Protein backbone atom coordinates (compact mmCIF):
# COMPACT_ATOMS: atom_id res chain seq x y z
CA UNK A 1 0.00 0.00 0.00
CA UNK A 2 3.15 2.10 0.09
CA UNK A 3 3.50 2.21 -3.89
CA UNK A 4 0.45 4.23 -3.72
CA UNK A 5 2.22 6.98 -1.97
CA UNK A 6 4.64 7.21 -4.32
CA UNK A 7 1.84 7.02 -7.30
CA UNK A 8 0.52 10.36 -5.92
CA UNK A 9 4.02 11.95 -5.39
CA UNK A 10 5.05 11.25 -9.25
CA UNK A 11 1.67 12.08 -10.47
CA UNK A 12 2.06 15.58 -8.55
CA UNK A 13 5.35 15.63 -10.13
CA UNK A 14 3.82 15.26 -13.12
CA UNK A 15 1.26 18.19 -12.59
CA UNK A 16 3.93 20.64 -11.50
CA UNK A 17 5.46 19.98 -15.24
CA UNK A 18 2.07 21.56 -16.20
CA UNK A 19 0.52 24.98 -15.55
CA UNK A 20 -2.98 23.60 -14.14
CA UNK A 21 -2.83 25.88 -10.52
CA UNK A 22 -0.78 26.13 -8.07
CA UNK A 23 1.55 27.91 -5.38
CA UNK A 24 3.20 31.33 -6.58
CA UNK A 25 6.42 30.26 -5.73
CA UNK A 26 7.02 27.20 -8.12
CA UNK A 27 4.82 29.59 -10.80
CA UNK A 28 7.30 32.31 -10.75
CA UNK A 29 10.24 29.63 -10.77
CA UNK A 30 8.62 28.17 -14.15
CA UNK A 31 8.70 31.31 -15.45
CA UNK A 32 12.09 32.42 -14.88
CA UNK A 33 13.07 29.09 -16.28
CA UNK A 34 11.08 29.61 -19.00
CA UNK A 35 12.48 33.05 -19.76
CA UNK A 36 15.95 31.51 -19.83
CA UNK A 37 14.70 29.06 -21.99
CA UNK A 38 13.79 31.37 -24.55
CA UNK A 39 17.07 33.53 -24.04
CA UNK A 40 19.57 30.91 -24.56
CA UNK A 41 18.17 29.61 -27.69
CA UNK A 42 19.70 31.44 -30.91
CA UNK A 43 16.57 30.17 -32.81
CA UNK A 44 14.39 31.55 -29.83
CA UNK A 45 16.35 34.48 -29.83
CA UNK A 46 16.44 35.98 -33.22
CA UNK A 47 12.20 35.42 -33.13
CA UNK A 48 12.08 37.85 -29.95
CA UNK A 49 13.87 41.18 -31.99
CA UNK B 1 25.93 40.97 2.48
CA UNK B 2 24.42 39.94 -0.06
CA UNK B 3 26.33 36.60 -0.70
CA UNK B 4 26.21 36.49 3.07
CA UNK B 5 22.58 36.17 3.52
CA UNK B 6 21.30 33.91 0.49
CA UNK B 7 22.00 30.55 1.74
CA UNK B 8 20.11 31.20 4.96
CA UNK B 9 17.12 32.26 2.66
CA UNK B 10 17.77 29.34 0.51
CA UNK B 11 17.86 26.41 2.63
CA UNK B 12 14.87 27.80 4.39
CA UNK B 13 12.87 28.09 0.85
CA UNK B 14 14.07 24.69 0.10
CA UNK B 15 12.48 23.35 3.87
CA UNK B 16 9.35 25.33 3.26
CA UNK B 17 9.19 23.58 -0.30
CA UNK B 18 10.00 20.10 1.08
CA UNK B 19 6.97 20.73 3.43
CA UNK B 20 4.54 21.86 1.10
CA UNK B 21 5.66 18.62 -1.04
CA UNK B 22 4.92 15.59 1.49
CA UNK B 23 1.41 18.24 3.11
CA UNK B 24 0.17 18.16 -0.25
CA UNK B 25 1.23 14.48 -1.50
CA UNK B 26 -0.20 13.12 2.20
CA UNK B 27 -3.38 15.34 1.78
CA UNK B 28 -3.92 13.76 -1.67
CA UNK B 29 -2.96 10.37 -0.65
CA UNK B 30 -5.34 10.19 2.14
CA UNK B 31 -8.19 11.66 0.32
CA UNK B 32 -7.80 8.68 -2.10
CA UNK B 33 -7.69 6.23 0.95
CA UNK B 34 -10.73 7.79 2.52
CA UNK B 35 -13.05 8.19 -0.45
CA UNK B 36 -11.93 4.37 -1.13
CA UNK B 37 -12.97 3.09 2.05
CA UNK B 38 -16.43 4.92 2.01
CA UNK B 39 -16.79 3.70 -1.24
CA UNK B 40 -16.24 -0.09 -0.60
CA UNK B 41 -19.07 0.41 1.72
CA UNK B 42 -21.88 2.84 0.38
CA UNK B 43 -20.80 2.98 -3.74
CA UNK B 44 -21.61 0.18 -6.34
CA UNK B 45 -21.44 -3.09 -4.41
CA UNK B 46 -17.65 -3.64 -4.71
CA UNK B 47 -14.38 -5.84 -5.30
CA UNK C 1 54.19 -20.29 -8.12
CA UNK C 2 57.15 -19.06 -6.98
CA UNK C 3 57.76 -16.47 -10.09
CA UNK C 4 54.25 -15.12 -9.28
CA UNK C 5 56.27 -14.55 -5.58
CA UNK C 6 59.39 -13.28 -6.77
CA UNK C 7 57.22 -10.14 -9.37
CA UNK C 8 54.81 -9.31 -6.32
CA UNK C 9 57.80 -8.93 -3.74
CA UNK C 10 59.65 -6.47 -6.82
CA UNK C 11 56.63 -4.48 -7.23
CA UNK C 12 55.94 -3.88 -3.36
CA UNK C 13 59.95 -2.91 -3.23
CA UNK C 14 59.86 -0.92 -6.51
CA UNK C 15 56.19 0.99 -4.81
CA UNK C 16 57.93 1.45 -1.79
CA UNK C 17 61.31 3.39 -2.87
CA UNK C 18 58.68 5.14 -5.43
CA UNK C 19 56.02 5.71 -2.22
CA UNK C 20 59.36 6.83 -0.03
CA UNK C 21 60.38 9.49 -3.16
CA UNK C 22 56.95 10.66 -3.25
CA UNK C 23 56.50 11.09 0.51
CA UNK C 24 59.84 12.81 0.82
CA UNK C 25 58.95 15.19 -1.80
CA UNK C 26 55.79 15.83 -0.57
CA UNK C 27 56.81 16.92 2.95
CA UNK C 28 59.86 18.94 1.94
CA UNK C 29 60.23 22.62 2.77
CA UNK C 30 61.99 23.93 -0.81
CA UNK C 31 59.75 22.19 -3.15
CA UNK C 32 56.86 23.04 -1.47
CA UNK C 33 58.72 27.01 -2.01
CA UNK C 34 59.51 26.67 -5.48
CA UNK C 35 56.36 25.13 -6.22
CA UNK C 36 54.69 28.22 -4.88
CA UNK C 37 57.48 30.59 -6.67
CA UNK C 38 56.30 28.61 -10.15
CA UNK C 39 52.64 29.26 -8.89
CA UNK C 40 53.45 32.78 -10.02
CA UNK C 41 53.06 31.87 -13.94
CA UNK C 42 49.38 29.60 -13.85
CA UNK C 43 47.23 31.12 -16.65
CA UNK C 44 49.89 30.53 -19.25
CA UNK C 45 50.29 26.81 -18.55
CA UNK C 46 46.46 26.04 -19.03
CA UNK C 47 46.70 28.39 -22.47
CA UNK C 48 49.87 26.18 -23.66
CA UNK C 49 48.21 22.75 -22.06
CA UNK C 50 45.17 23.81 -24.54
CA UNK C 51 47.16 23.89 -27.38
CA UNK C 52 48.90 20.38 -26.75
CA UNK C 53 44.94 18.93 -26.20
CA UNK C 54 43.86 20.66 -29.06
CA UNK C 55 46.43 18.93 -31.30
CA UNK C 56 46.16 16.03 -30.04
CA UNK C 57 42.23 15.51 -30.57
CA UNK C 58 42.55 17.62 -34.09
CA UNK C 59 45.27 14.53 -35.33
CA UNK C 60 42.24 12.24 -33.76
CA UNK C 61 39.35 14.34 -35.69
CA UNK C 62 42.01 14.02 -39.63
CA UNK C 63 41.89 10.12 -38.48
CA UNK C 64 38.39 10.39 -37.85
CA UNK C 65 37.31 9.08 -34.88
CA UNK C 66 36.57 12.23 -32.87
CA UNK C 67 33.37 12.50 -30.60
CA UNK C 68 31.49 16.26 -30.88
CA UNK C 69 33.45 17.20 -27.25
CA UNK C 70 37.12 16.87 -29.02
CA UNK C 71 35.45 19.16 -32.55
CA UNK C 72 34.03 21.85 -30.04
CA UNK C 73 37.27 21.47 -27.71
CA UNK C 74 39.87 22.26 -31.09
CA UNK C 75 36.82 25.29 -31.76
CA UNK C 76 37.51 26.48 -28.13
CA UNK C 77 41.05 26.14 -28.32
CA UNK C 78 41.03 28.47 -31.60
CA UNK C 79 38.82 30.47 -30.00
CA UNK C 80 41.36 30.77 -26.75
CA UNK C 81 44.19 31.36 -28.80
CA UNK C 82 42.95 33.71 -31.21
CA UNK C 83 40.45 35.84 -28.89
CA UNK C 84 42.00 35.64 -25.34
CA UNK C 85 45.46 35.17 -25.68
CA UNK C 86 46.72 38.01 -27.99
CA UNK C 87 45.68 40.62 -24.99
CA UNK C 88 46.54 37.88 -22.80
CA UNK C 89 50.46 38.19 -23.88
CA UNK C 90 50.75 41.27 -25.71
CA UNK C 91 49.26 43.03 -22.82
CA UNK C 92 49.54 40.70 -19.56
CA UNK C 93 46.33 41.04 -19.05
CA UNK C 94 42.56 40.70 -19.97
CA UNK C 95 39.61 42.92 -19.23
CA UNK C 96 36.37 44.51 -21.46
CA UNK C 97 37.42 42.99 -25.38
CA UNK C 98 38.67 39.88 -25.31
CA UNK C 99 36.06 37.92 -23.27
CA UNK C 100 33.27 39.53 -24.95
CA UNK C 101 35.01 38.87 -28.73
CA UNK C 102 35.96 35.20 -27.20
CA UNK C 103 32.39 34.40 -26.15
CA UNK C 104 31.68 35.97 -29.57
CA UNK C 105 32.75 33.77 -31.69
CA UNK C 106 31.78 30.38 -29.85
CA UNK C 107 28.34 32.10 -30.67
CA UNK C 108 28.76 32.87 -34.29
CA UNK C 109 30.47 28.94 -35.31
CA UNK C 110 27.31 27.91 -33.55
CA UNK C 111 24.29 28.65 -36.49
CA UNK C 112 25.66 25.73 -38.69
CA UNK C 113 25.52 23.60 -35.64
CA UNK C 114 22.44 24.68 -34.03
CA UNK C 115 20.38 25.10 -37.32
CA UNK C 116 21.70 21.55 -38.65
CA UNK C 117 20.98 19.91 -35.54
CA UNK C 118 17.00 21.82 -36.12
CA UNK C 119 16.39 21.02 -39.14
CA UNK C 120 17.90 17.30 -39.49
CA UNK C 121 17.45 13.98 -37.21
CA UNK C 122 21.31 14.67 -35.82
CA UNK C 123 24.71 15.90 -37.79
CA UNK C 124 25.23 12.71 -39.36
CA UNK C 125 26.28 13.32 -42.69
CA UNK C 126 24.00 12.26 -45.24
CA UNK C 127 25.24 10.70 -48.61
CA UNK C 128 25.50 13.70 -51.33
CA UNK C 129 26.92 14.68 -54.95
CA UNK C 130 30.54 14.44 -54.16
CA UNK C 131 31.15 17.38 -56.67
CA UNK C 132 28.67 20.02 -54.79
CA UNK C 133 31.12 20.38 -51.80
CA UNK C 134 34.07 23.12 -52.75
CA UNK C 135 37.34 21.94 -52.03
CA UNK C 136 40.47 23.76 -52.60
CA UNK C 137 44.43 23.50 -52.15
CA UNK C 138 45.40 23.03 -48.75
CA UNK C 139 48.16 25.10 -49.08
CA UNK C 140 45.99 28.34 -49.96
CA UNK C 141 43.76 27.26 -46.95
CA UNK C 142 47.06 27.12 -44.88
CA UNK C 143 48.08 30.43 -46.47
CA UNK C 144 44.28 32.21 -45.67
CA UNK C 145 44.49 30.64 -41.89
CA UNK C 146 48.45 31.80 -41.61
CA UNK C 147 47.17 35.63 -42.97
CA UNK C 148 44.22 35.28 -40.24
CA UNK C 149 46.11 34.83 -37.53
CA UNK C 150 48.97 37.13 -38.53
CA UNK C 151 46.05 40.08 -38.94
CA UNK C 152 44.58 39.24 -35.86
CA UNK C 153 47.97 39.13 -33.54
CA UNK C 154 49.11 42.32 -35.47
CA UNK C 155 45.62 43.83 -34.54
CA UNK C 156 46.59 42.74 -30.78
CA UNK C 157 49.91 44.23 -30.66
CA UNK C 158 49.54 47.45 -32.69
CA UNK C 159 46.73 48.15 -30.96
CA UNK C 160 47.40 50.20 -27.65
CA UNK C 161 47.30 49.01 -24.36
CA UNK C 162 45.05 47.13 -23.01
CA UNK C 163 42.40 49.60 -20.47
CA UNK C 164 43.39 53.24 -22.14
CA UNK C 165 40.35 52.72 -25.10
CA UNK C 166 37.75 55.00 -24.11
CA UNK C 167 34.26 54.17 -23.30
CA UNK C 168 30.73 55.67 -23.22
CA UNK C 169 28.99 56.64 -26.53
CA UNK C 170 32.26 55.36 -28.22
CA UNK C 171 31.54 51.61 -27.44
CA UNK C 172 27.90 51.13 -29.50
CA UNK C 173 29.39 51.25 -32.70
CA UNK C 174 30.96 47.55 -32.21
CA UNK C 175 27.72 46.69 -30.43
CA UNK C 176 25.61 47.76 -33.56
CA UNK C 177 28.15 46.18 -35.99
CA UNK C 178 28.23 42.96 -33.97
CA UNK C 179 24.51 42.82 -34.06
CA UNK C 180 24.87 43.11 -37.88
CA UNK C 181 26.99 40.59 -38.90
CA UNK C 182 25.33 38.32 -36.60
CA UNK C 183 21.69 39.38 -38.18
CA UNK C 184 23.24 39.13 -41.70
CA UNK C 185 25.06 35.62 -41.04
CA UNK C 186 21.69 34.03 -39.65
CA UNK C 187 19.83 35.10 -42.00
CA UNK C 188 22.38 34.13 -44.88
CA UNK C 189 22.69 30.65 -43.61
CA UNK C 190 19.23 30.16 -43.06
CA UNK C 191 18.23 31.17 -46.67
CA UNK C 192 20.95 28.73 -47.85
CA UNK C 193 19.79 25.84 -45.67
CA UNK C 194 15.78 26.27 -46.00
CA UNK C 195 16.22 25.37 -49.56
CA UNK C 196 18.70 22.10 -49.93
CA UNK C 197 17.97 18.71 -49.52
CA UNK C 198 21.37 17.77 -48.23
CA UNK C 199 23.87 19.14 -46.72
CA UNK C 200 25.30 21.19 -49.23
CA UNK C 201 22.93 20.81 -52.53
CA UNK C 202 20.73 23.44 -53.47
CA UNK C 203 17.63 23.03 -55.54
CA UNK C 204 16.44 26.88 -56.27
CA UNK C 205 18.49 30.05 -56.26
CA UNK C 206 18.64 31.97 -53.08
CA UNK C 207 18.17 35.69 -53.94
CA UNK C 208 16.56 36.65 -50.64
CA UNK C 209 17.57 38.72 -47.52
CA UNK C 210 21.50 39.67 -47.57
CA UNK C 211 21.86 37.64 -50.97
CA UNK C 212 19.78 40.58 -52.47
CA UNK C 213 22.56 43.24 -51.22
CA UNK C 214 25.47 41.12 -52.09
CA UNK C 215 26.69 37.76 -53.10
CA UNK C 216 28.67 36.29 -50.96
CA UNK C 217 27.11 36.80 -47.34
CA UNK C 218 28.12 34.44 -45.07
CA UNK C 219 31.74 34.99 -46.05
CA UNK C 220 31.17 38.90 -45.77
CA UNK C 221 29.93 38.54 -42.29
CA UNK C 222 33.17 36.03 -41.21
CA UNK C 223 34.63 39.31 -42.72
CA UNK C 224 32.79 41.85 -40.46
CA UNK C 225 33.22 40.27 -37.35
CA UNK C 226 36.65 39.99 -38.33
CA UNK C 227 36.03 43.69 -38.37
CA UNK C 228 34.50 44.23 -35.28
CA UNK C 229 37.48 42.38 -33.58
CA UNK C 230 39.76 44.95 -35.11
CA UNK C 231 37.77 47.71 -34.61
CA UNK C 232 36.96 47.22 -31.26
CA UNK C 233 41.01 47.76 -30.70
CA UNK C 234 41.11 50.54 -33.19
CA UNK C 235 43.77 49.51 -35.38
CA UNK C 236 43.22 49.85 -38.88
CA UNK C 237 46.15 48.32 -40.18
CA UNK C 238 45.67 44.79 -39.38
CA UNK C 239 41.95 45.12 -40.51
CA UNK C 240 43.38 46.42 -43.68
CA UNK C 241 46.22 43.25 -44.15
CA UNK C 242 43.05 41.04 -42.65
CA UNK C 243 40.53 42.31 -45.30
CA UNK C 244 43.64 41.61 -48.12
CA UNK C 245 44.30 38.06 -47.15
CA UNK C 246 40.53 36.73 -46.22
CA UNK C 247 39.47 39.05 -50.14
CA UNK C 248 42.22 36.99 -51.98
CA UNK C 249 41.17 33.52 -50.70
CA UNK C 250 37.54 33.96 -50.39
CA UNK C 251 37.72 35.42 -53.93
CA UNK C 252 39.23 32.48 -54.89
CA UNK C 253 36.87 30.20 -53.48
CA UNK C 254 34.07 32.69 -54.25
CA UNK C 255 35.29 32.20 -57.86
CA UNK C 256 34.75 28.02 -58.15
CA UNK C 257 31.72 28.36 -56.64
CA UNK C 258 30.07 30.79 -59.00
CA UNK C 259 31.51 29.26 -61.84
CA UNK C 260 29.98 25.77 -60.29
CA UNK C 261 26.58 26.84 -60.25
CA UNK C 262 26.86 28.76 -63.08
CA UNK C 263 27.85 25.48 -65.04
CA UNK C 264 24.64 23.48 -63.07
CA UNK C 265 21.64 26.00 -62.81
CA UNK C 266 22.10 27.82 -66.05
CA UNK C 267 20.41 31.34 -66.75
CA UNK C 268 19.25 31.25 -63.15
CA UNK C 269 22.56 32.26 -61.29
CA UNK C 270 23.82 34.46 -64.52
CA UNK C 271 20.46 36.68 -64.01
CA UNK C 272 21.04 36.74 -60.15
CA UNK C 273 24.15 37.60 -60.60
CA UNK C 274 23.21 40.04 -62.89
CA UNK C 275 20.39 41.42 -60.24
CA UNK C 276 23.09 41.90 -57.48
CA UNK C 277 27.27 41.88 -58.67
CA UNK C 278 28.87 42.57 -55.65
CA UNK C 279 30.19 40.13 -54.49
CA UNK C 280 31.71 40.95 -50.65
CA UNK C 281 31.30 44.09 -49.89
CA UNK C 282 28.31 46.47 -50.71
CA UNK C 283 28.84 48.45 -54.07
CA UNK C 284 32.60 48.21 -52.85
CA UNK C 285 33.54 44.78 -54.19
C1 LIG D 1 41.53 31.80 -18.48
C2 LIG D 1 42.03 31.78 -19.90
C3 LIG D 1 43.51 31.81 -20.12
C4 LIG D 1 43.95 33.20 -20.26
C5 LIG D 1 45.22 32.99 -20.96
C6 LIG D 1 45.85 34.32 -20.95
C7 LIG D 1 47.34 34.42 -20.85
O1 LIG D 1 47.98 33.52 -21.16
O2 LIG D 1 48.11 35.59 -20.42
C8 LIG D 1 49.40 35.71 -19.79
C9 LIG D 1 49.45 37.06 -19.08
C10 LIG D 1 50.72 37.32 -18.26
O3 LIG D 1 52.01 37.23 -18.89
P1 LIG D 1 53.25 38.19 -18.58
O4 LIG D 1 53.68 39.07 -19.68
O5 LIG D 1 52.72 38.76 -17.35
O6 LIG D 1 54.36 37.31 -18.39
O7 LIG D 1 48.58 36.72 -18.10
C11 LIG D 1 47.26 37.10 -18.07
O8 LIG D 1 47.08 38.16 -18.30
C12 LIG D 1 46.22 36.19 -17.67
C13 LIG D 1 44.96 36.86 -17.42
C14 LIG D 1 44.22 35.67 -16.99
C15 LIG D 1 42.85 36.09 -16.75
C16 LIG D 1 42.09 35.26 -15.77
Amino acid sequence: QFKSWIFELREIVREIKNAHYFLDSWTQFNSVGSFIHIFFHQERFRKLL
Amino acid sequence: VFIALLPGILILWFIRESAMLLLITSKRFLYKKYNQLFDMAYAENFI
Amino acid sequence: KPMDVVKLTLLLSILTVAAKKTLTLVLDPFFWMYFSWTWLFWPWFIAVGLAGYGIYCFRKHWLGEANAFEQLGIVTSVFTWLTLVPPAYFNGYLEGWPYVFFLAYHYFFFFNVSVRKRLYGDFYARTHDPKWDVNTPLWSRILFGVGIMVGHWLAAFEGPELHRLPGGWANVGIWILIVITMLMHYDSTLYLARYSEKVVVPTAVVQFGPYRWVRHPIYASTMLLFAAYCTALRAPLSLLFLLAVCLVYYNKKAKMEEELMVESFGQSYSDYADKVRHKFIPFVY
